[PDB]
């Protein structure tokens, strides 16, 4: 009686992606002896059986003995001149230079080896094998390229490498110390408030250490001085005690230090950091953490010659790539824009669709025409129209594209074309424009959002084009030519009788400009404004922030307006970093406002807040028209200044090089980086190595030995990180998390496969500096293969972003936005959090006996246990402020439900989010919602211990925590709206519109006074709770 | 008169009626402007509409109607989950495709060394023709042709399971694309039956 008896037919019972990309094609491990093919150049295929694990040196020194026996020997060389070569899973002819590499990492497709003679006695060039590893992709692959813009871009690019280079032995080797160690400084000097009372109005105890011979013996001399400091001086203060006498006066100590001080520089104990330049002491983190964290530094006196045999030297070279028609401007060429449509092909679809037909459009981000669609013909079943667009080809601004698709009776498949060639030439001829298929849920027409060029997969709907043909090749016009049209145009302006502009007075309507200057990106402007704004586009001058919105006024279908905007952003003023990454998003593509945005960057952007951004700035490569461009000349060369840069700019591009929408540009990228970022190609090469085995591992167990129990996946595991290989691979690198950790020979003891069923691994890896005693001795992260991480990256990013907001506006909320680094499509690192447990662990270890119920106070409970005292207070006052914290951000950035799972608390009481899920409220708007609510458990923490908890005087301090909080974001809505817009680019389902980041805005609540925005989050914080929130 | 979300929910085209204290959002792209009550107020909104507004740059719907349940919300829903799946097994074959074409690649080259070869020992076999030391020679040459055999038999497998596994693609390319005016036509008329919280479905 439950279904009505009515049977279901069809029910019969019965990544990414898929086996392949291991030891050999398709087997991922390749079994502990293996039968290799080898070829010589006799015709002679001996078959040596040979270990998984075993050398190039030893099959080469057991081939040239096994052949002895083989016919028509007598016709090898001293094997001393003789090399191996075979074909690997992307499918080159590798000669094998390195013989201490390993036949399972060799990468082959079929296990067999020729043997050759090293041509082109140049195996010193041949090493960039190293390079190709780095990149994820062969060189070779890049030579064969036809694409000009190609072979230039590599060719021109080496300015940079080369540039940056000298920069870095202008002053060796303390020069070569600060790209490879540079300081680690938050971006003001200035300590704020709730630091500074931590310190005796102003003093931070320190301890510098030193070794001297034996070595065996280390040595405290901890000292009392000003947060202010310079380490200089703080190597001299360690100096002085360390020597003083009863024997030396003070005038023979001062002689004694003065001599010894130079001769040494800072380190911080356990990792590798060096305070290397002038700078407060609390203007490095490390301090500044220690400070807060309740912790006593610990330096240590490294003596320079020591550090300075670590650097060794860039050893930089340039590789071999080294070696009319007078012209019609763009404005002489009396015509409008034809382009004609022939015959696309592939196309997929008879009996359900009615018609098809090719929809085009011109474009800036937004359109500078009506778009016109072609008449349909022979739908399905396999055109040739010069289609006529209204606009005057001399009108067409210069980072002006066409968008087409093919659409039914919904879209098909889409493409885009630049309008000009990288060399500022209007493009005429024929074009095979090969095109992409929708992203899923677009529901738009026409993807202009969407990555310029054709598709470098063949096998997709092709679409063949021809651009008219204007008699000579036609060029954009030079400055010289735009500049003139301006000041014409200009005074041609200055003589009429007649309202409309679209005076030299001023008014106080000058205010209603100043109005708009602070509304935030989004904030739809109205064409009365944007005339508004065009007519006193020379009083805008005065207030450099309004920049944005009048380039989002100006017509760029009218070259007079742009001649005139082009000739304004020449000497515009510099405005603030936080702004001119507006300026990179997809709404701003012209050359000319890119640049002044570059400009404002290389003026006034730290080498910290740089690395802050990376992740944007990365991303807003992709929406940049050509390859060659003044934001990756930028990136690069930081990049090549400043090994910490570089090595997230790395990790950043080699991630997504699996979306082939990008892999040429950031491969191209990468191999100008790899060639001239130094020694540290090495130790990438080592991280990389070691990606590889863990990605090889976890797949067997991902897609093979699933189910096997825990404990023969876990048998399994260790059989592996035994083996030699393994042991080789994963030892002795730096954490991509952060490469001052140093991780050095596993501790297997401690390795494990964590419960996800996505085979997360938890390693931990022992740590090799020389006073790991006093940071870490076991660092320890986590690599997961399976989710998606850049979402996580993203949201941790945002928090870490509010917590400095806050902690520089004077408002300790503390956050733990742990580490986390996708590497690959699927695949990354979370650091570890020690001493950290989920709010349903602590309702176990404190859960009564039989199953009844765990209690609401087991949390409050499960606190005194750990802070007993005079602590107690304390414990609860970093639960209480990082609960606020976490309750903002979570309800701000509108992330997944938080629940007992996702919450952690760590043992000192600081309360942190994890495994975030979708942010903007992806698909929950099918509104408004408050995702941390704060249950009992919590409410009774922060009231202390009270009953009727809601209202105490502990409770509504913390409100006040959350009020000025919310508030402190709101002042900087604009950043956040801007780094989630500069985010469009890359792949992630949460944002493909300017309408998905909206949420934001209700959020916020931008639109409404700030009173009322306020009295919004009340509202919406007691919606969520029923109770409190009432003031 | 009376008898954001705006750009979000007006999905495509141009008339809108908003909330100068209200706002019109229509010429090109989706252009939007307000003036307080400075000129008739809601009949010169009939003007606009169908005539002039030439006193600007170019001069050039609502309410409900065509015909109350839960029912489409399992067909909507219900489908997308299989669009879902279909973008899913699309996106598999999709880099499973191209995971072959660069293993047909492998092969190609692979192969080339091996016609290399049998070609190395052709010269070597020709070059020094007992009738014992021939007949071992003779068959090393045996296992060559015998292994280069499989090597290509080989690659022809994966070629025709190429074939399959394209066709079985653009068919599912295919299928998508008639799910996608379908899978609208549900969530319209959806936002129909929304005009009429409550919910429960
Ligand atoms: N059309 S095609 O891709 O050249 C082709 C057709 C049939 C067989 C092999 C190939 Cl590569
Ligand atoms: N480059 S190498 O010496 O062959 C090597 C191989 C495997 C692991 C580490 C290293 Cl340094
Ligand atoms: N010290 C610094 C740090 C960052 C800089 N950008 N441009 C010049 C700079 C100097």
């Amino acid at each position: 009686s439950y279904y009505h008896h009515h049977h279901h037919h069809d029910y019969d019972i019965p990544m990414p992606p898929r086996p392949s990309s291991g030891e050999l094609w398709g087997i991922h491990l390749m079994p502990p002896r293996i039968l290799v093919e080898c070829l010589l150049p006799n015709g002679m295929i001996v078959t040596l059986e040979c270990l998984r694990e075993a050398t190039l040196i030893t099959i080469k020194h057991e081939l040239f003995k096994e052949a002895r026996k083989y016919p028509l020997h007598q016709l090898l060389q001293d094997e001393s001149s003789y090399i191996f070569v075979s074909v690997t899973q992307e499918a080159e002819r590798e000669e094998f230079f390195d013989e201490t590499r390993r036949l399972c990492d060799l990468r082959l497709f079929q296990p067999f080896l020729k043997v050759i003679e090293p041509v082109g006695n140049r195996e010193e060039k041949i090493l960039n094998r190293e390079i190709g590893f780095a990149i994820g992709m062969p060189v070779c692959e890049f030579d064969m390229v036809k694409d000009p813009e190609v072979q230039d871009f590599r060719r021109n690019i080496l300015n940079v490498c080369k540039e940056a280079v000298d920069l870095r032995d202008l002053n060796s080797p303390h020069s070569r110390a600060m790209y490879v160690y540079p300081p680690n400084v938050e971006s003001s000097p200035e300590l704020p408030k709730h630091i500074y009372n931590k310190l005796d109005k102003g003093q931070i105890i320190v301890v510098i250490w030193v070794i001297v011979s034996p070595n065996n013996d280390k040595q405290k001399y901890t000292l009392k001085i000003n947060h202010d400091c310079v380490p200089e001086q703080v190597i001299a203060e360690a100096i002085r005690k360390k020597t003083r006498s009863m024997l030396l006066s003070s005038e023979q100590l001062k002689l004694c230090v003065l001599e010894y001080q130079g001769k040494y520089i800072l380190k911080v104990c356990g990792c590798d950091e060096y305070f290397l330049e002038k700078y407060p002491l609390s203007q490095y983190k490390y301090i500044r953490s220690c400070i807060m964290l309740g912790r006593m530094p610990n330096l240590m006196l490294m003596a320079k010659e020591s550090l300075y045999s670590q650097l060794p030297m860039d050893c930089f070279t340039m590789p071999s790539y080294s070696r009319e028609t007078s012209t019609k401007s763009l404005w002489v060429i009396n015509s409008a824009l034809r382009i004609k449509i022939l015959c696309a092909t592939y196309v997929n679809v008879i009996r359900d669709i009615d018609k098809i037909y090719v929809r085009t459009g011109i474009y800036h981000g937004g359109e500078p025409l009506c778009d016109n669609v072609n008449t349909q013909r022979v739908p399905c079943s396999n055109w040739n129209e010069w289609l006529n667009y209204d606009i005057y080809i001399p009108d067409l601004p210069r980072a002006a594209r066409l968008c087409l698709s093919i659409c039914s009776v919904c879209p098909l498949a889409w493409g885009n074309i630049n309008l000009f060639d990288y060399t500022d030439t209007l493009v005429s001829g024929k074009m095979a424009l090969n095109l992409w298929p929708v992203p899923h849920g677009l529901e738009d027409l026409l993807n202009p959002i969407g990555v310029t060029g054709s598709n470098p997969n063949k096998e997709t709907p092709c679409l063949e084009l021809e651009f008219d043909w204007f008699s000579s090749v036609v060029k954009f016009p030079d400055m010289s030519v735009i500049e003139e049209h301006a000041n014409w145009s200009v005074s041609r302006e200055a003589g009429f009788s007649y309202s409309h502009a679209g005076n030299e007075l001023r008014e106080n309507d000058k205010e209603q400009l100043k109005a708009i200057s602070t509304r935030d990106p989004l904030s739809e402007i109205t064409e009365q404004e944007k005339d508004f704004l065009w007519s006193h586009r020379h009083y805008c001058v005065t207030i450099p922030e309004i920049l944005p919105k009048l380039l989002l006024s100006v017509k760029w279908n009218s070259r007079d307006e742009v001649a005139q905007m082009y000739c304004l952003v020449k000497d515009w003023p510099p405005i603030k970093p936080e702004q001119a990454m507006e300026l990179l998003d997809c709404n701003y593509p012209d050359p000319m406002v890119r640049g002044f945005a570059v400009r404002c960057l290389e003026k006034y952007l730290t080498d910290d807040k740089l690395s802050q951004y990376l992740i944007q700035l990365v991303q807003v490569l992709k929406y940049e028209q050509y390859l060659d461009n003044l934001l990756v000349r930028f990136l690069l060369k930081k990049a090549l200044t400043n090994q910490r840069i570089g090595h997230f700019f790395f990790w950043h591009l080699k991630s997504e090089m699996h979306n082939k929408t990008v892999s040429q540009r950031f491969g191209l990228l990468l191999e100008s980086y790899c060639r001239a970022c130094g020694m540290y190609l090495k130790h990438l090469n080592r991280q990389v190595e070691a990606m590889e085995k863990l990605i090889n591992l976890t797949d067997i167990l991902k897609q093979e030995k699933k189910d096997e129990t825990q404990k023969v996946q876990m048998k399994f595991l260790v059989e592996q990180m035994r083996r030699p290989d393994f042991m080789d691979a994963l030892q002795g690198f730096l954490s991509p998390l952060n490469p001052a950790h140093q991780l050095g020979n596993l501790r297997l003891e401690e390795c494990r496969i964590m419960s996800s069923a996505k085979r997360p691994l938890w390693l931990n890896w022992e740590n090799p500096d020389i006073m790991s005693e006093l940071l870490f001795q076991n660092n320890e992260i986590i690599f997961k293969n399976g989710d998606d991480l850049r979402q996580d990256m993203l949201t941790l990013q945002i928090i870490r972003i509010m917590e400095n907001i806050w902690q520089n506006q004077g408002l300790d909320l503390r956050m733990l936005p742990y580490g986390c680094l996708s590497i690959g499509d699927c695949v990354g690192l979370i650091e570890v959090v020690r001493n950290s447990h989920t709010i349903m662990q602590i309702q176990c270890k404190g859960g009564l006996k039989g199953a009844l119920q765990f209690n609401s106070h087991t949390l409050h409970q499960w606190l005194k246990d750990k802070n007993k005292g005079e602590i107690y207070d304390a414990a609860i006052d970093l639960f209480t402020r990082s609960c606020a914290g976490y309750c903002v951000a979570t309800f701000i950035l509108g992330i997944g439900d938080r629940h007992n799972s996702n919450i952690m608390v760590k043992d000192d009481g600081q309360l942190f989010h994890i495994d975030f899920g979708h942010f903007l409220d992806h698909k929950k708007k099918k509104r408004e919602r408050v995702p941390f609510v704060l249950t009992q458990d919590f409410l009774i923490v922060i009231s202390k211990g009270a009953q009727e908890c809601t209202k105490t005087r502990e409770f509504e301090r913390f409100q006040e925590m959350c009020y000025k909080a919310y508030l402190a974001i709101r002042q900087h809505a604009n950043l956040f709206i801007n780094l989630f817009s500069m985010m469009l680019g890359s792949g992630m389902p949460e944002l493909q519109s300017f309408d998905d980041i909206a949420y934001i805005r209700k959020t916020l609540a931008l639109d409404k006074t700030e009173q009322e925005a306020l009295e919004y989050f009340m509202k919406q914080m007691n919606d969520a709770h029923h109770g409190g929130w009432t003031t | 008169l009376q008898d954001e979300e705006v750009n979000e929910k007006l999905r495509d085209t141009t008339f809108l009626v908003r909330d100068g204290d209200y706002t019109l959002t229509l010429g090109g792209n989706n252009k939007l402007i307000k003036i307080f009550h400075r000129d008739s107020v809601v009949e010169l909104i009939n003007h606009y509409r169908n005539e002039s507004l030439a006193q600007y740059n170019p001069k050039l719907s609502k309410y409900q109607q065509d015909q109350k349940l839960h029912e489409y919300n399992t067909q909507f829903q219900e489908k997308s989950r299989e669009y879902d799946r279909l973008y899913e097994e699309y996106t598999r074959t999709s880099q499973e495709i191209q995971m072959k074409r660069t293993a047909i690649e492998a092969f190609n080259e692979t192969i080339k060394i091996f016609e290399e070869q049998c070609q190395t020992q052709e010269r070597y076999s020709k070059e020094y023709i007992n009738e014992k030391e021939i007949q071992r020679i003779m068959h090393n040459y045996d296992k060559l042709k015998s292994r280069i055999s499989e090597i290509i038999d080989s690659r022809r497998r994966l070629e025709e399971d190429l074939k399959k596994q394209a066709a079985e693609y653009r068919e599912i390319d295919k299928r998508m694309n008639s799910i996608k005016p379908d899978l609208i036509q549900l969530r319209k008329t959806r936002d129909q039956y929304l005009m009429w919280k409550l919910n429960e479905w």
